[PDB]
RNA sequence: CCUGUCAAACUCCAAACUUACAGACGCCGUUUGACGCGGGGAUUCCGGUGCGCGGGGUA
RNA sequence: AGUGCAAGAGCAAAAGAUAGCUUGACAGUGUUCUUCCCAACGAGGAACGCUGACGCGAAAGCGUGGUCUAGCGAACCAAUU
RNA sequence: UUAGGCGGCCACAGCGGUGGGGUUGCCUCCCGUACCCAUCCCGAACACGGAAGAUAAGCCCACCAGCGUUCCGGGGAGUACUGGAGUGCGCGAGCCUCUGGGAAACCCGGUUCGCCGCCACC
């Protein structure tokens, strides 16, 4: 990378197809998970608050508990486990 | 509309019936919604809460089933806000709501307004809803002071059909008195 | 059911194809395992598909090879039909055979090893840098074709 | 369906589009309420570069201060045919500019459930030199 | 310079002229050739060259094969002759030259090709049944001039 | 309207494929103790080649 | 369109525009991610809390500077609270 | 739901178009400014008070596919591309065979003129 900041190489995954444009329906905004829920992180495009790093696009973590309104999700880098700070906005139920 | 690349707004957005920037904020007490809605006849209550596939209305009280208790007067201004409010506000008491915040929709939060009315009449019900005594409207002007002050002004009767003359701002303390006692059905 | 023989050694091959030859119970060239025909498994020798000759051997084949060399899961012990009915829940060859081909049992529920150590091909086989289509001896066979085959490696 | 249809005068708007004001006096007068400063927006070469800044004034008149209005605007100018909107609108004239339109106007106007006005129900440059030429004056 | 330092496609699709400066104008001096005023669709006989391996064609060659076809053409049937010539292809492919050593070698802006892909027509002309030996031949003399193996394919013409 | 072409820094589309988690089968571990934790000792940080995909370069 | 500045991305009853008011560009202390994928490593950055004190709003609520990713500096020593 | 309120999904719901529907019921338009409140000017809007009138708007109901969108058939196409294998072919660029996957455009014919949840209600 000729850079190395956060969005590096992240154009398509924090970007929405043209439909999906504008802000997002409130209801996954409020979204409640109970500790032990797996849920699948993904960045929502339209809402600027409660994301995570990029890399971790794509993961399916476990809720343990939370911070303010955001969760902290545990999920495992490679071999490392990590605690992730994420708002519902970003999360959907696993099945 | 246009093409594959173009954006429709959210239905209720199209319907401009849901301000969604408010929704959010209001969904994030994560306490029920007291709905105060309006009509040119009539005056709307209920108390929402978030669902699965849409709101669940847990409780709620029309204007119109406000007579169902003696209300012989109109039923779209101040006095009949407020009763409608607290109707709902008892029911609500009811099913096991405690608290609640008041979601207006669009309607503006101009002082003495009807919603803030419907918001008094449903706290009085035993309800806790954040709010803000000196954005309510006085005691009277609720009971319906203003009014009967403007058939004052007669010449003509305010009122066409036959519900007195000078009208009485105290059907509305007897209606108030009614709903208050524990006895009515609810 | 089909019978899986490793004709492609272990030199050079992919370590996750090589891996799956291991979970197939086969860790040497010539050996044989008797798989069943499930989705899991197709996946499986779909994978290995180019080092390996697999089809579904005829029930007397079967036999002849069980027979030759089918071995406890410890010790020489000839597996023959006195052994199969001292050991197995059926009565001799034909009846354990039977029950490996219609998929009831495995060679490990029976106390045997789930490999067959086969012989290498007596007059050679067809090519290991080729597949049946044309006329080499990788991919899978007819009945026919895995049958001469494994008699061959009897 | 007539009542519910026939037009009606929305607004009357009068302003003066100057350029840098001592003139809001006159629509007063002339109208009988107070008029509205006009910024503009974007600089300009005419020594227009300032964005908010007086410029100009108006006045929109409702209801009988409109009529009354015209009651006597109207008469000072030749009303024509290519002088008239697409949606049945026109303006004379110091700008005279007058709105017409149906009854339930207001779906369009509001905040709740509001709505644009189907086109069926819009006005015509035609039904509207109608309903004015019917009020003392001619049209084209 | 030799074509064998172009007439590969095995560098990425270089195109992107809101990326790249100082591209050299094409030689091709044009397109549509014959009668362009009229249709294809008023020919019985309509003949393509079609180029037999996927390659690159520089501009300079592009030119040079359709001058040398059309110019046989117009001797063949006059300068307003009954026919219509169409070099289908456009050089979008931008190309460099290295000309430090291999340090900071990324070349200079020289020129541009086409890509083909083989099977691909690059001329199609439509003629007159009577001019349909003229039209070979101008392909005979197009496809001399160009990397690749051409066919010279007929298409609308059963008169044979 | 018709007609002729394109894109590493275009996309109305869109694979194979790679990838998170879970279940199942397989294989493995529970005297051969896996997975994991803590500690001692390193060596190593000139690599090369084939194949696939590459970027540069006439090569 | 606009949103201070690369580029890519976000945004419409707004994240833009206008108006008004206001100083949360606040003190203290953390959790987590990043810097350094995996996988140890400082300064720096960010996300997300809590305690205290405040601003706005009817209220839910928003404000831990600028819509997001650049705008940064150890020990010793000095000055300063 | 003989017209309502709050939503979920957020075009299958968009765009355009046709027909139908409301005496004390509903929603509206509508009527009207003493008040709460309001327009940097306008009771236009916002807010309040109200029924003389109306179904023309909106809205609700029934329906039309020309455009946009969703999904499906048949064709394009098992084509393009591609994970695994090859002492197969080719000067080479590259191609081929076997095995496991598998588009896109476009054409023709269907589908789509929203679905669903809670509440209230002759
Ligand atoms: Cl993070
Ligand atoms: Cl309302
Ligand atoms: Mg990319
Ligand atoms: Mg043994
Ligand atoms: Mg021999
Ligand atoms: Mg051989
Ligand atoms: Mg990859
Ligand atoms: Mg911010
Ligand atoms: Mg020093
Ligand atoms: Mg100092
Ligand atoms: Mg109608
Ligand atoms: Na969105
Ligand atoms: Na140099
Ligand atoms: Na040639
Ligand atoms: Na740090
Ligand atoms: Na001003
Ligand atoms: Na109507």
């Amino acid at each position: 990378p000729s850079s190395n900041g956060p969005l590096e190489g992240t154009r398509g995954k924090l970007k929405n197809k043209p439909r999906d444009r504008g802000t997002s329906p409130p209801q996954r905004a409020v979204e409640e998970f109970d500790d032990g829920e797996k849920v699948h992180l993904k960045i929502d495009p339209s809402v600027p608050n409660g994301r995570f790093h990029p890399r971790f696009d794509g993961q399916t973590g476990t809720v343990e508990g939370k911070q303010g309104d955001a969760y902290k999700v545990d999920i495992v880098d490679g071999g490392k486990e990590k605690t992730i700070i994420v708002t519902a906005a970003h999360l959907r139920r696993q099945e | 509309a246009t093409g594959p690349r173009y954006k429709v707004p959210m239905r209720r957005r199209r319907e401009a019936r849901t301000d969604y920037h408010q929704r959010l904020r209001l969904l994030k007490s994560g306490k029920p919604r007291l709905v105060a809605r309006k009509s040119n006849k009539h005056v709307r209550a209920q108390l929402v809460t978030l669902g699965p596939n849409g709101d669940d209305t847990l409780a709620s009280a029309h204007s119109s089933d406000l007579a169902e208790y003696g209300w012989e007067a109109p039923t779209g201004n101040m006095p009949s806000a407020y009763l409608t409010g607290l109707l709902a506000g008892l029911r609500a008491q009811e099913a096991g709501v405690e608290e609640a915040v008041l979601d207006i929709g669009l309607n503006s939060p101009t002082p003495g307004s009807k919603v803030f009315a419907i918001q008094e009449g449903a706290i009085d019900a035993g309800l806790d809803i954040p709010h803000n005594d000196d954005v309510l409207a006085d005691w009277q002007r609720t009971r319906g002071a203003h009014i009967a002050e403007y058939d004052e002004q007669l010449e003509e009767p305010l009122y066409s059909g036959d519900f007195d003359a000078a009208d009485l701002p105290e059907h509305f303390d007897e209606l108030r008195e009614t709903l208050l006692d524990g006895d009515i059905e609810l | 059911m089909h019978a899986l023989v490793q004709l492609r050694g272990e030199v050079n091959m992919h370590t996750d194809i090589q891996d799956t030859l291991e979970m197939l119970n086969i860790h040497h060239v010539n050996h044989c395992t008797l798989v069943p025909e499930t989705d899991a498994y197709r996946g499986m020798v779909a994978k290995v598909n180019d080092f390996v000759a697999f089809g579904e051997p005829s029930q007397e084949t079967l036999e002849t090879v069980l027979a030759t060399r089918a071995e406890p899961l410890e010790g020489d012990a000839d597996v023959d039909d006195e052994w199969v009915a001292e050991h197995t829940d059926y009565d001799d060859i034909s009846g354990l055979a039977f029950a490996l081909l219609s998929e009831e049992t495995t060679l490990r529920e029976q106390g045997l090893s789930p490999t067959l150590r086969l012989h290498p091909p007596r007059g050679g086989h067809d090519g290991v840098k080729h597949p049946v289509k044309e006329g080499g001896q990788l991919g899978k066979h007819d009945t026919e074709g895995i049958d001469d085959l494994l008699e061959a490696m009897r | 369906f007539h009542e519910m249809r026939e037009p009606r005068i929305e607004k009357v708007v009068v302003h003066m589009g100057i350029g840098h004001a001592n003139a809001e006096d006159i629509l007063g007068e002339i109208t009988g309420q107070m008029p509205v400063r006009t910024k503009a927006k974007r600089t300009v070469g005419e020594f227009d570069i300032r964005e908010g800044d007086p410029i100009g004034a108006k006045v929109t008149l409702r209801d009988e201060m409109a009529e009354e209005f015209l009651q006597t605007a109207l008469p000072l100018a030749e009303l024509a045919t290519s002088q008239f909107d697409d949606t049945g609108n026109f303006s004379f004239g110091l700008d005279v500019t007058v709105n017409l339109v149906r009854p339930g106007y207001r779906v369009a106007k509001r905040d709740k459930a509001s709505r644009s006005i189907p086109t069926k129900h819009r006005l015509n440059p035609a039904d509207a030199v109608a309903f004015i030429e019917s009020t003392y004056d001619v049209e084209v | 310079k030799p074509a064998s330092m172009y007439r590969d496609i095995d560098k990425p699709a270089y195109t992107r002229r809101e990326y790249i400066t100082g591209i050299p104008g094409s030689k091709i001096a044009q397109h549509k050739m014959g009668r362009k005023q009229k249709d294809a669709d008023d020919y019985p006989v309509q003949i393509s060259l079609i180029v037999e391996e996927t390659v690159q064609l520089r501009h300079g060659s592009l030119e040079a094969s359709r001058l040398s076809a059309n110019r046989h053409l117009i001797k063949e049937l006059g300068e307003e002759g009954d026919y219509k010539m169409t070099l289908r292809k456009f050089p979008h492919q931008v190309l460099r030259e290295n000309k430090d050593g291999m340090r900071a070698a990324f070349g200079k802006i020289v020129g541009t090709a086409a890509r083909v892909q083989a099977g691909e027509q690059l001329f199609t002309a439509y003629c007159n049944v009577e001019d349909a030996e003229h039209v070979k031949e101008a392909f005979r003399r197009a496809y001399n001039k160009i990397t690749p193996s051409c066919r010279i394919d007929s298409s609308p013409a059963g008169n044979a």
